[PDB]
């Protein structure tokens, strides 16, 4: 289904599990609305220096901004030919809708 | 067929001297929480000092 | 009965006056639509049970 | 050359803490205007800005 | 000249709320719901557990 949350104020425990949960298993897309962010790009090199849960994405107090920091990549040097190959990887779990 | 939502900006005057601000501060006031009387004397006494 | 003669007497002699003592005035974000859209402004300290 | 990303915004100098103003993050955040009055203050709010 | 009233503050009441829970359901641990609003709404959650 395509969920909106509008009020993740009352939502609780255990209901907030099985909404992250069926994200994952079932491949649910879900929305948050309340939650206010400011966002700055981050180079590719260096990496990341703060990484949230999604656990308190759904706990976070209805007019408290925190900052996630979103990742770039535009300039990367791709990989030599001989190295050793990969398994089952990256799942990304977030995105902004503005831009 | 529905109605929408806009500005006037008061240019329906012509003559000058008056309406000297313009569309946009109206913008900027309709962003913020509703401030009690307490909460404007108090936020006009920290920008004084 | 006799413990109803002293509650009625209790209540015959009450004479209180209520001085607002006490306050806030939540800022409007925090507590949110179904909380918000029901208080008028400011409240006290002491909200009982409802 | 070699730069990633080449951006502008307000001036972190003209507009400096001798005003109160101050700006980290990128968004104008000032430490007290319009606050909720008889409860205590939060540690970050979206009126900060 | 006549001394009446007394004034108080914060007032009783005659009427009031008792509640009787039992154990095997309870959980005394969890008091919390929200933040500016586990002031404004609980005791009227903590009564009602």
């Amino acid at each position: 289904v395509h969920m909106t949350i509008n009020e993740r104020a009352g939502m609780s425990k255990l209901v907030a599990d099985n909404i992250i949960a069926s994200v994952i298993k079932s491949n649910w897309v879900v929305d948050i609305h309340d939650i206010e962010y400011t966002a700055e790009v981050m180079t590719p090199s260096e990496g990341y220096t703060q990484h949230v849960d999604a656990e308190s994405i759904m706990t976070a107090p209805k007019g408290k901004l925190f900052h996630l920091q979103f990742m770039d990549g535009l300039l990367r040097p791709e990989p030599s030919a001989f190295d050793p190959p990969a398994s089952g990887e990256d799942m990304r779990l977030i995105y902004p809708l503005q831009p | 067929r529905y109605h929408e939502s806009v500005l006037e900006i008061a240019d329906i005057f012509d003559q000058a001297d008056f309406i000297q601000t313009s569309d946009a501060v109206r913008q900027l006031r309709a962003l913020m929480p509703t401030l009690s009387t307490s909460q404007i004397r108090h936020a006009i006494e920290r920008i004084a000092q | 009965v006799s413990g109803l003669l002293m509650v009625l007497f209790k209540v015959m002699t009450d004479n209180r006056l209520v001085i607002v003592g006490e306050t806030t005035t939540p800022m409007s974000n925090t507590l949110s639509t179904v909380v918000n859209n029901v208080l008028r402004t400011t409240y006290h300290n002491n909200v009982g049970v409802n | 050359y070699g730069a990633a990303v080449v951006n502008i915004d307000l001036n972190r100098d003209f507009f400096d803490t001798a005003t109160g103003i101050d700006l980290t993050k990128g968004i104008p955040l000032v430490q007290d205007l319009l606050v909720p009055i008889g409860v205590t203050a939060g540690a970050e709010q979206s009126a900060e800005y | 000249l006549s001394d009446d009233f007394k004034q108080i503050s914060d007032p009783k009441g005659y009427l009031t709320y008792s509640v009787k829970y039992e154990d095997q359901f309870t959980k005394k641990d969890k008091l919390r719901a929200s933040e500016a609003d586990d002031r404004i709404v609980g005791p009227t959650v903590n009564l009602f557990k």
